[PDB]
């Protein structure tokens, strides 16, 4: 009753934690299937199955993005955090954020049973038509209603915490002295409520065009069109998945560098640039679909000035760390992995905005070892830091930290031998969304598939990491979470908090 | 933010402040990682053996030797054959294919 | 295959074009979307039912 | 006052322009609908049948 | 023509056009060659240079605006090389 | 119980001006009704039997759930929950729900852009395609428009009036105005010479016409509810006022939608 | 006490106070329990925030350094500024 | 809210530079060629040719002289 | 212990038989969410195999 | 006798960032860098 009635904020993001994990766990086991069919040519373990393959790979694609990354850092630390961070008693409207939670298990459901039913939605994560169109039966309408309510789950809590932040603040806190978790948060529930009823009417329109013979996108229609909606929806999408991200490695870093943030109105400035120039981009996924050169030469123009404010944040990092006294520990190690890995995956980036560069490297797998570099070891490793960070807090568990460090170097070498071969076998023109390859791509295959068992290996050792803990008592702190008892009350903040500006 | 320093310092006791970069010693961690390396490698091993219903014939042996008896070469429906990827294997301009050569 | 022949790369009937002249190709497609890719010529162009 | 005048000259009037069966007019992707056969609302289908 | 195994770049090219964005990509990878060594070797002097062993207690440093317009200007002006080709 | 509302004075309401609320089970009992109506619209789309029922059924309750849990939100109105902060809070959380619709309506009317501007071959590059004929401006859909600004000015008009029969006869007037937008457009339903699955115009016509028609319902019945509640104790608060906002906003969409579909013939 | 303009009425000023908070004089908090957590900015630095913990009868506590000194104080009613004593006005 | 540092207008230059020329090239497609709703358009040529030359040149007639010249990289 | 009053929201050291039932639970968890696919996997390679 | 916040931080400069050599160390990363560009 407690875990079905909850209206506290503290309750909620723990649901949303251990539902991503368990979305980890779903995709972490659609992506072993895909990495050992292709570990050799020929065909594997599918007995020759391309719908299979495609199933698996859409099923995978949709559950790691959607219900594994968003859950818990939009919904798990979001939820958990913010109204402790800034001194709020609840969030403003709590039997919302339950309906926030509780639409996400409908969805994952309707997502699985697509599985079983005909021949399954195989289609990709993009559900382009008319082969969303062209599938005969019922998994696509269940895979798009599965879409719809993810959707509706993350505007509600967008709207909740926009509330929270402008509306619950401690008195005398303006919105200069929250952390830069709490902005990435706001600055997340922003792009949200912005971008996804764009997906919503995409997908009414695939709806519509499935079941009711309409012509949005059809024999009289424009297939362009739901690609220019798709892509307008998923390029602030990728974008949602990242900032708190920046947060937590922004207070991880802080941490334990005994020292503030380097530039913090440069940060706050540099994630505002990110969040609106995230809307203006978004045919850079559309190079070679046939638009005219102006618009390719636009798009590939703005798309790389992204890159400036993202360096802006490394640098301001990299600056924190600097002149400061630091303990490296197995979160700090979580962080400092982020900065030196994102960056791999930010540069590659730069090299898809150029539209010349793009019509060799689309639709291969260097595409997938970029994006695999700013997704498995940009958010993956943002989720692990806080796990490793404010587990104590909010679990009541402790850690064991030669374990975790076990757990860090296996996820760290099966990462790093897993796409760091995946950029040659692009350079070379090895296609995506392919099971059967060709004779002279094995190599590379071959040790991609090797690093996939030693990421699975590191997903096993995580789970003997967890120990019982020991509890102190605070005293000073920089952040209002690091004041409270481990595990705080049911009503933290008893009394508000206030923050009093001094004499100066 | 050193009393927070010393706060979490206090509730993980099992992470050590010795005075060096890698506070858990590597004759811990070494051992570890290699033995979930040679899992992950035997799990990789168990799938090339046991997990594949169709081997290409173009990857036994014989096809393998015919093939590098051939070489580079492609042949032509139209005309003689031609070496294929010129620059990496550097075959000056001069020469096409294997039949239009003619060894001197 | 056979032996001197790629696998998956291989085709029956290929395509035939001359070099040093200005050829236009027009891309489409039947049913669904597909892509003409050819790495070498520096050609990859989305294939679109009605473009 | 106009739409109160607009609910007793309502459906009165008629149309007899038959339309042929252009590719975009009438679109069966699947066949029928999931009511029925005509579309919704639609009580004089236009379209023609047995396009002489 | 065709992918070789062990390949690390681009295949052979017949056009002049392929040959321009290959060009395009490795002068792209000029500039993250230095890009990427800049940061990796002020990482690791950061990380070995301020380890707790060797700092009594942190400094006060929470902006510096000079560097921080460099480090804004500098990359700009890469992006902007890069866009004109 | 007794000593419920004093632990609740003596720990949350003489501490903070915001509201906390106790447990409660519609958030998870709507969750799984929809569930079941997108099972049931699932199998209805490909004519399963007894799939139309099965979605009903899932879309009444989720009806049932969502009025159950405004009747509580109603009850703990009228027993002084909410402090002043607490009804901005709901006004700016109104804002944000009606910025997620905007940018839906953004969405659905970029289609018509896209499609009206530049007919394809498949039209024979004719744009209303031959056989189609377009509804025009210059009749009921203008009666319409005066209707609905007649209604944006009387919704007005109980925004700021301080007599209670003011503000009754205001609401009526909006709700009646409103509903004479809804069985007008029936009409033009009735009426129209073209299909849902004629052509790209017919398509786009009647999704953006039947979502409008959509928030114009939804937007009576919430008017229709905050004017219950000032029909009991002469004052309604937040309902009064969001109920409103979301009203307004609904006009202004209807701009939009006459000026890029009815005038504009895309 | 502070201007009152700009504030709101249910702040519960003693933050609003006008005094630095000396070791022989501090300021006295305010607190309907026996402990309370405050925050204090640098001095030196509006950004940098720094969170303390209070608790009844005990010294004079200093948080951030060159800052005020406090003290708490068990009350049961907190005077809730902004028309507890601007609409007594004395 | 608070004071934008000095980075933040350097950052605004470029992203004003991205936003005129979103709005620009919104505003001239429906002043372009194929955005017409009539099969008449074409059937005077001359208009038709001079309207889709205009749009073929601008923002390529920039690039002409060293598209001719293979500046095409950054080195050569 | 009291959740809802209590200092603690979550008090891991005071359930009886804690250890064993969160192992039971965790090992439950990644059994369901490593089997699910192969199970999917199976359904649909069982019914081409007819 | 009251309870004193302690001195936290260094000023910018006479700490362990004297003998680092901010300026030398972006010469020598700036310096491999270009000679691997090269
Ligand atoms: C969230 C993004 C994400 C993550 C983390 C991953 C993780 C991995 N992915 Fe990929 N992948 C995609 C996003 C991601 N992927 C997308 C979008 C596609 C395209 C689908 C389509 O085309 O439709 C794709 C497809 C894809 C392909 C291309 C297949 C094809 O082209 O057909 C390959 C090939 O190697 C691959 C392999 C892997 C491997 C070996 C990992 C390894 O990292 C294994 C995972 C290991 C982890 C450690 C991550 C799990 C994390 C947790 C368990 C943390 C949870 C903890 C808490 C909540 C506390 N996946
Ligand atoms: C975590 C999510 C995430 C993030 C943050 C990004 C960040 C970026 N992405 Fe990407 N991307 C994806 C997720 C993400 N992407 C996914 C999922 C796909 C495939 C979708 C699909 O089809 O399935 C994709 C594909 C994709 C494409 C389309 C290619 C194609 O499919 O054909 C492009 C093209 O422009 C692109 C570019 C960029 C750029 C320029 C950034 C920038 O934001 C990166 C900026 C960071 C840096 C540049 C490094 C830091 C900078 C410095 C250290 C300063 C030095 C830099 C310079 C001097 C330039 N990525
Ligand atoms: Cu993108
Ligand atoms: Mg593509």
């Amino acid at each position: 009753m407690r875990w079905l009635y909850s209206t506290s904020h503290k309750d909620i993001g723990l649901l949303y934690l251990v539902f991503a994990f368990f979305g980890g766990l779903l995709g972490t086991s659609l992506s072993m299937l895909i990495r050992y069919e292709l570990a050799l040519p020929g065909r594997g373990l599918l007995d020759g199955n391309g719908q299979l393959y495609n199933v698996i790979i859409t099923g995978h694609g949709i559950i790691m993005l959607l219900f594994m990354v968003m859950p818990a850092l939009f919904g798990g630390f979001g939820n958990w955090l913010l109204p402790i961070m800034i001194g709020a008693p609840d969030m403003a409207f709590p039997r919302l954020n339950n309906i926030s939670f509780w639409l996400n298990p409908p969805a994952l459901a309707l997502l699985l049973l697509s599985t079983l039913v005909e021949q399954g939605p195989g289609t990709g994560w993009t559900a382009y038509p008319p082969l969303s169109v062209q599938h005969s039966g019922t998994s696509v309408d269940l895979a798009i209603l599965s879409l719809h309510l993810n959707g509706l789950s993350s505007i509600l809590g967008a709207v909740n915490m926009l509330v929270t932040v402008a509306g619950l603040r401690a008195p005398g806190m303006k919105l200069l002295h929250m952390p830069l978790f709490v902005w990435a948060i706001a600055l997340t529930a922003v792009l949200v409520i912005l971008a996804v009823p764009v997906l919503a009417a995409a997908l009414v329109m695939l709806l519509t065009d499935r079941n009711i013979n309409t012509a949005y996108f059809c024999e009289s229609g424009d297939l362009i069109l739901y690609q220019h909606l798709f892509w307008f929806f998923g390029h602030p999408e990728v974008y949602i998945l990242i900032l708190p991200a920046f947060g937590i490695v922004s207070q991880v870093v802080s941490f334990f560098s005994q020292k503030p943030v380097f530039g913090l109105t440069g940060m706050i400035c540099a994630m505002g640039a990110i969040s609106l120039l995230g809307f203006i981009v978004w045919a850079h996924h559309m190079f070679t679909v046939g638009l005219d050169l102006d618009t390719v030469a636009y798009f590939t123009s703005a798309t790389m000035i992204i890159a400036v404010p993202t360096g802006m944040k490394i640098f301001s990092w990299m600056a924190t760390i600097y002149s400061g006294r630091v303990w490296f520990t197995t979160p700090m190690w979580f962080a400092v992995g982020f900065i030196c890995l994102f960056t791999l995956g930010g540069v590659t980036g730069v090299v898809l905005a150029n539209a010349g560069v793009d019509m060799l490297v689309h639709d291969t797998y260097y595409v997938v070892a970029h994006f695999h570099y700013v997704l498995s070891m940009g958010a993956v490793f943002g989720i692990f830091a806080g796990v490793y960070f404010w587990g104590n807090l909010i679990t009541g568990l402790g850690y064991h930290e030669g374990r975790a460090m076990v757990h860090f170097w296996l996820l760290f070498i099966g990462v790093n031998l897993t796409f760091f071969p995946q950029h040659f076998l692009g350079l070379a023109g090895m296609p995506r969304r392919m099971f059967d390859y060709a004779d002279c791509f094995a190599g590379w295959n071959a040790v991609s598939s090797f690093g996939a068992s030693i990421s699975f290996i590191s997903v096993i050792v995580f789970a003997t990491t967890f120990q019982e803990a020991v509890r102190t008592v605070p005293r000073t702190a920089t952040t209002l979470e690091w004041v409270l008892l481990a595990t705080p009350a049911h009503h933290a903040l008893s009394q508000v908090p206030v923050l009093r500006t001094a004499s100066s | 933010a050193r009393a927070q320093i010393e706060r979490w310092a206090a509730e993980h006791p099992t992470a050590p402040r010795v005075g060096r970069i890698f506070e858990v010693p590597l004759g811990y961690v070494v051992p570890r990682v290699a033995a979930g390396i040679a899992a992950a490698g035997c799990l990789w091993y168990m799938n090339n053996t046991f997990l594949q219903t169709y081997r290409p014939e173009s990857l036994s042996k014989e096809f393998l030797e015919e093939q590098a008896k051939i070489g580079e070469v492609a042949q032509r429906m139209n005309a003689p054959p031609v070496y294929l990827n010129p620059f990496t294997n550097r075959i000056p301009g001069s020469i096409l294919g294997p039949e239009d050569a003619k060894p001197e | 295959v056979q032996p001197g022949q790629l696998r998956v790369l291989e085709v029956d009937e290929r395509l035939v074009l001359p070099t040093n002249t200005l050829i236009r190709l027009l891309v489409t497609a039947s049913d669904v979307l597909h892509s003409w890719a050819v790495p070498a010529l520096g050609v990859k162009m989305d294939a679109v039912p009605g473009r | 006052a106009f739409m109160l005048y607009d609910f007793a000259v309502g459906l009165e009037e008629e149309h007899h322009v038959t339309i042929p069966p252009y590719p975009w007019m009438r679109i069966r992707r699947l066949p029928g609908m999931p009511w029925g056969q005509d579309g919704l609302f639609e009580g004089h289908p236009r379209v023609a049948t047995t396009w002489p | 023509d065709s992918p070789q195994p062990w390949q690390l770049l681009f295949q052979d090219t017949a056009t002049s056009t392929a040959q321009a964005m290959i060009d395009l990509h490795h002068d792209i990878f000029f500039f993250l060659i230095t890009v990427v060594t800049l940061v990796f070797y002020m990482m690791f002097q950061i990380i070995t240079k301020f380890h707790y062993s060797k700092v009594l207690k942190p400094e006060k440093l929470t902006h510096h605006t000079t560097m921080e317009v460099i480090w804004t200007i500098i990359p700009t002006l890469i992006v902007v090389m890069i866009a004109i080709p | 119980h007794q000593t419920a509302k004093e632990f609740y004075m003596e720990h949350i309401g003489k501490r903070h001006p915001f509201h906390v609320l106790p447990p409660s089970p519609w958030p998870m009992l709507a969750g799984w009704g929809t569930y079941v109506s997108c099972l049931g619209m699932a199998a209805w789309f490909h004519n399963m039997p007894t799939g139309g029922a099965l979605m009903a059924f899932g879309m009444a309750n989720i009806a049932w759930t969502a009025i159950t849990w405004w009747r509580d939100c109603a009850i703990e109105g009228d027993m002084g929950m909410h402090t002043e902060v607490v009804r901005k809070n709901f006004i700016s959380g109104m804002w944000a729900f009606i910025v997620s619709e905007a940018l839906l309506f953004v969405g659905l009317l970029w289609a018509c852009l896209h499609l009206g501007m530049s007919p394809s071959v498949a039209l024979q590059m004719q744009w209303p395609p031959v056989g189609i004929e377009p509804i025009g401006w210059d009749k009921r859909a203008l009666v319409m428009s005066a209707v609905l600004a007649a209604s944006y000015y009387s919704a007005n008009v109980a925004m700021v009036a301080k007599d209670p029969k003011v503000v009754m006869g205001a609401l009526a007037t909006t709700i009646g105005l409103g509903a004479m937008f809804l069985a007008d457009q029936y009409l033009e339903y009735n009426e129209t010479p073209f299909t849902i699955t004629d052509s790209p115009y017919g398509t786009t016509f009647f999704v953006t016409t039947g979502f409008h028609g959509m928030h114009v319902l939804l937007g009576s019945l919430y008017l229709t509810a905050a004017l219950m509640m000032y029909k009991r104790t002469h004052n309604a608060g937040a309902a009064l006022k969001s109920s409103i906002l979301y009203w307004h906003f609904v006009d202004i969409v209807w701009i939009a939608v006459y000026g890029i579909i009815y005038v504009g013939q895309y | 006490y502070r201007p009152l303009g700009d504030k709101e009425l249910w702040h519960e000023a003693w933050m609003y106070e006008d005094k630095f908070g000396t070791e022989e004089d501090p300021i006295i908090v305010p607190s309907l329990e026996a402990e309370r957590i405050i925050g204090v900015t640098d001095p030196e630095d509006e950004t940098l925030v720094v969170w303390g913990i209070l608790k009844d009868g005990e010294p004079p506590r200093q948080f951030v350094e060159n800052g005020e000194f406090y003290v708490l104080k068990h009350v049961e009613y907190i005077k809730k500024v902004g028309d507890v004593l601007e609409a007594i006005e004395g | 809210p608070f004071k934008l540092p000095l980075d933040a207008y350097i950052l605004m230059l470029p992203i004003t530079y991205a936003s005129a020329a979103f709005v620009a090239m919104c505003c001239r497609v429906p002043t372009a060629d194929p955005e017409t709703s009539s099969i008449a358009y074409y059937e005077d040529e001359q208009k038709s040719a001079a309207a889709a030359q205009r749009y073929d040149n601008s923002f390529k007639q920039f690039f002409d002289a060293r598209i001719r010249n293979h500046k095409v990289g950054v080195f050569q | 212990y009291d959740f809802e009053h209590g200092p603690h929201y979550l008090q891991p050291e005071k359930i009886p038989n804690f250890w064993s039932k969160f192992y039971a639970g965790t090992g439950a968890l990644y059994a369901v969410g490593l089997g699910v696919p192969l199970f999917a996997v199976w359904w649909q390679q069982s019914k081409l195999k007819a | 006798k009251a309870v004193y916040a302690p001195s936290e931080y260094f000023k910018y400069g006479e700490g362990a960032s004297k003998h680092f050599g901010f300026a030398k160390h972006v010469a020598i990363a700036m310096t491999v860098g270009l000679g691997l560009s090269f």
